[PDB]
RNA sequence: UCUGGUGACUAUAGCAAGGAGGUCACACCUGUUCCCAUGCCGAACACAGAAGUUAAGCUCCUUAGCGUCGAUGGUAGUCGAACUUACGUUCCGCUAGAGUAGAACGUUGCCAGGC
RNA sequence: CUGGGGCGGUCGCCUCCUAAAAGGUAACGGAGGCGCUCAAAGGUUCCCUCAGAAUGGUUGGAAAUCAUUCAUAGAGUGUAAA
RNA sequence: UAUUGGAGGUAGAGCACUGUUUGGACGAGGGGCCGGUUACCGAAUUCAGACAAACUCCGAAUGCCAAUUAAUUU
């Protein structure tokens, strides 16, 4: 088994299950996380809030819709009619 | 060499930075203020539909007269309050435009609170 | 402004043209309390600004 | 940096805990906080 | 055309050698040129060597442009070692060629001389080649 | 400068496009002022003769149906290995 | 106010037809002057800041401001935010009386040749002159001072470029 | 469509260059007595005014020089299949990016006075 | 644990790539950090915009400070990286 | 599976950023010298080229999440 040859990079962290958590078109209850992120890949929109961890959660019950903000950003919305 | 500017562009940069939380709904509409070198305007607007529900200005002949500008603001505020009470608007969100709440904008605000608008 | 120091438009009444069109913190005794110029010190007493230039001597 | 326990100068209760540096603040850090016994904001001190 | 003066990361995943030339498929600087028809990794010692051959023949007459630069480093493990224990150290610098890539350009010299020079370069080189002229029309 | 061309149809698959090229025919399109986006194909050997006859730029008569279109080459595609022309773009001046 | 009177009787008069302008709002007007002391090596000193702090509040009539260093510089000890220099801004009548009190004191002490200044510019209309405390003080003698520096000054004008700063150098000065 | 507010839209919306203009609205302006204005400036900010002035900010019109938008067709890649061990081949879908034509010197709700 | 043991290295956390455009994913694979710090580097209210570059200059090691038009942030964000 | 709606940055491309690079313009700094000239050399600024797991102005195929909903199955 070789001998003394050793490497200084065998370390990593535990991945965080970030990304999307709900899709366009499903009924989310209020509080449902829609998109765990870092920084702002998606800003909150209508009836959506920003956690301390940049998490996005619905304010109220309703359907979820991802949309465009300006030329190159995205927000999120929730609408209650159900 | 330096270039002087009109004070409105800067005003409307700060405007966008305050309109960020202040948005008029039907229940709680937004009262804007547009101060000119000689006049002051005011509109009650629901931003959820983009409709002005009431308006008043120092040019409006009912209010136009000879005063100290702070004094006609005290009249623009009073008028906006009346027009809103007719439509049924009690609670409003005062948007100070991008003007420091002081002098004229203050005068107008105080005047609307002293006449009815609950803000 | 605010706590700004003193500076007054004094009459620099020099013997060379009496160029009393200056100002300063030279709040000295008004030896010449004139009215055409400031009733202040003629703190300028002798100079060549109005008398001897290297170009216009 | 050291841990700190803040106690109600009225009640006496050690109600809160936090952290201070013993060189930057070499004193009993004092701060108004809620004594849930007295239902109010009394001054709290490190001890 | 030997080595990159500095690279950020020096032990890089080896290059893909499957597909077609991303670019450099035309004579831009020269009059006659030389493109490849297979793919191989071309090392710095081979480029240097094909160059000396080409330019000895032209007898310092006309100009040359090398179109391939050895960017990728490659590693080789030390001799008689077992599997594992890290990645080896850099042994040379390479630049992948794939069918189509022009490897050498020439100008300011007659056509037959250029063809002979590029021929002599082709044999010091590990990839099948082809003689080409400045595309026009 | 009197080249002709034949019209191709919708949905020419990969196989159809690659077979044309084996029969010595190159595919092309025309556009610009005075016409619409018509997709045509021309015989390669012939096109080359016209280009060496007129050069890079030339107000060329182009045969489509019955109408001749004053047209010049906007720009073109080539296969460096297996020397063969691939797609010609044409703009009309008129 | 003194040169302001001159302006509205002579500069407005002469400059208005020296170059053709339609309105009188198209006319070059001096806006202000920044009087930054510049930089003296107060790394081991902190007293010379006050020599200059008291110089400027006496030279002009207003307390100066010590703009500390922006970036951290080697050679001299200027760490991020080292206090150095002092820049006063003259906007109102003071711009005028102080300007006047400059031409009316320049010749005795400047000891200049052809004209006081020449092509000392930045190319766009500003002076960038640096006087080693020569003409500056009638009010207070060289006798009560200790350090030597060059007060840096430029010209803030509605004018366009230094070519125009020359025609407004015909404002009593010496081009 | 004027003119000034105030939403809405991926700059097709913008930058520049040129040309106009003031319909009393806008500015620039003119001052510090006041509320106020600071650190470091009446600049700004606030305020009190209107003698001025279209000069600029602004608005309207021109122009694709720049930025932006951008197909058709072809190409690369690739899902599936059938060959096959080739730095592969074929068939069938999907189908870029770059580039080319071109688009484009914005539309636009509401409110108030205009006409 | 270990491409047989031994010797050398490693062991828990965070970041990145490998990772095949959800998530996840291994090797003694490729790179780095952590075992803290801040009574303001926290809360809130009101204000303000940057690095560099030349048209440059009292200094000018060049660029210290100061000036002026461009600066899409090329700067800053207590620290590793995203 | 058919039809909508969406998150994400791989293949491919590209050089707008971090870099890595080959030729050609163009003026200039320490410096060949007397601050110097000219060569250059360290870059500024361009035009044409290219390279990338830990580059991205871009960006598929397919996978994945879900639907007012259909059709076939279990």
């Amino acid at each position: 088994k070789k001998g003394v040859s050793s490497t200084k990079n065998g370390r990593d962290s535990e991945s965080k299950r970030l990304g999307a958590k709900r899709a366009d078109g499903q009924f989310v209850t209020g509080g449902s996380i829609l998109y765990r992120q870092r920084g702002t890949k998606i800003y909150p929109g209508e009836n959506v809030g920003r956690g301390g961890d940049d998490t996005l959660f619905a304010k109220i019950d309703g359907v979820v819709k991802f949309e465009r903000k300006g030329r190159d950003k995205k927000q999120v919305s929730v609408y209650a009619v159900a | 060499m330096i270039s002087k500017i009109d004070k409105n562009k800067v005003r409307l940069k700060r405007h966008a930075r305050v309109r960020t939380n202040l948005s008029g709904t039907a229940e709680k509409p937004r009262l804007n203020v547009y101060r000119s070198n000689k006049h002051i305007y005011a509109q009650i607007i629901d931003d959820n539909k983009g409709v002005t529900l009431a308006q008043a200005s120092s040019k409006d002949s009912d209010i136009a007269t000879t005063a100290t500008k702070v004094e006609l603001a005290t009249k623009v505020g009073e008028a906006i309050a009346k027009k809103a009470a007719d439509k049924g608007i009690k609670e409003i969100v005062f948007d100070r435009g991008g003007y420091l709440y002081h002098g004229r904008v203050k005068a107008l605000a105080e005047a609307a609170r002293e006449s009815g608008l609950e803000f | 402004q605010g706590i700004h120091p003193e500076y007054h438009q004094v009459i620099f009444l020099d013997t060379t043209t009496n160029f009393k069109f200056l100002s300063g913190s030279t709040k000295t005794s008004s030896e010449m309390m004139e009215w055409e110029d400031g009733k202040e010190y003629p703190v300028i007493r002798l100079d060549i600004s109005s008398d001897s230039h290297p170009f216009y001597t | 940096r050291v841990n700190v326990t803040l106690a109600c100068t009225e009640c006496g209760d050690r109600n809160y805990i936090t952290t201070k540096n013993k060189r930057n603040n070499p004193e009993r850090i004092e701060m108004k906080k809620y004594c849930p016994r007295l239902n109010k904001y009394t001054l709290h001190r490190e001890t | 055309m030997l080595l990159p003066k500095r690279v950020k990361y020096r032990r890089q995943h080896r290059p893909k050698t499957t597909g077609r030339s991303k670019g450099g498929n035309y004579v831009t600087f020269g009059e006659f040129g030389l493109q490849a028809t297979t793919t191989s990794w071309i090392t710095s010692r081979q480029i240097e060597s094909a160059r000396i051959a080409m330019t000895r023949y032209m007898k310092r007459g006309g100009k040359v442009w090398i179109k391939i630069f050895p960017h990728t480093p490659y590693t080789k493990k030390p001799l008689e070692v077992r599997m594992g224990a890290g990645k080896g150290a850099v042994e040379g610098w390479i630049a992948v060629v794939k069918p189509g890539r022009i490897l050498f350009e020439v100008a300011g010299v007659s056509e037959e001389v250029a063809r002979e020079a590029l021929r002599l370069a082709s044999h010091k080189l590990p990839v099948k080649t082809k003689f080409v002229k400045r595309e026009e029309l | 400068a009197s080249l002709k061309s034949i019209i191709r149809q919708g949905k020419q698959t990969r196989s159809d496009l690659k077979q044309l090229r084996k029969s010595g025919k190159v595919p092309a399109v025309v556009y610009g002022y005075g016409t619409k986006n018509v997709s045509v194909k021309v015989d390669e050997v012939e096109f080359i003769k016209v280009i060496r006859e007129v050069g890079r730029n030339g107000v060329i008569e182009l045969g489509v149906g019955s109408k001749t279109i004053k047209v010049m080459v906007a720009d073109y595609q080539f296969d460096p290995l297996k020397n063969q022309i691939t797609h010609i773009d044409f703009l009309a001046i008129n | 106010n003194r040169l302001k009177e001159k302006f509205n009787t002579e500069v407005t008069e002469n400059l208005m037809k020296k170059f053709n302008y339609s309105s009188v709002m198209e006319v070059p007007k001096i806006d202000k002057i920044v009087v930054n002391m510049g930089v003296g090596d107060a790394v081991q000193n902190s007293k010379v800041l006050d020599n200059a702090v008291e110089e400027l509040e006496l030279i002009t009539g207003q307390k100066p401001l010590v703009t500390k260093a922006k970036k951290s510089i080697a050679t001299f000890r200027l760490r991020e935010g080292m206090p150095i220099g002092a820049k006063v801004t003259l906007r109102g009548e003071r711009m005028y009386e102080f300007l006047d009190k400059l031409i009316s004191v320049s010749l005795p002490r400047v000891r200049d040749f052809q004209g006081v200044s020449k092509k000392a510019f930045d190319g766009r209309g500003n002076y960038t002159l640096g006087v080693k405390e020569q003409l500056i003080f009638p009010e207070i003698d060289y006798d009560k001072v200790s350090k030597v520096r060059g007060m840096d000054i430029v010209i803030v004008t509605t004018a366009n470029t230094d070519e125009e700063a020359r025609e407004l150098l015909a404002n009593f000065g010496m081009p």
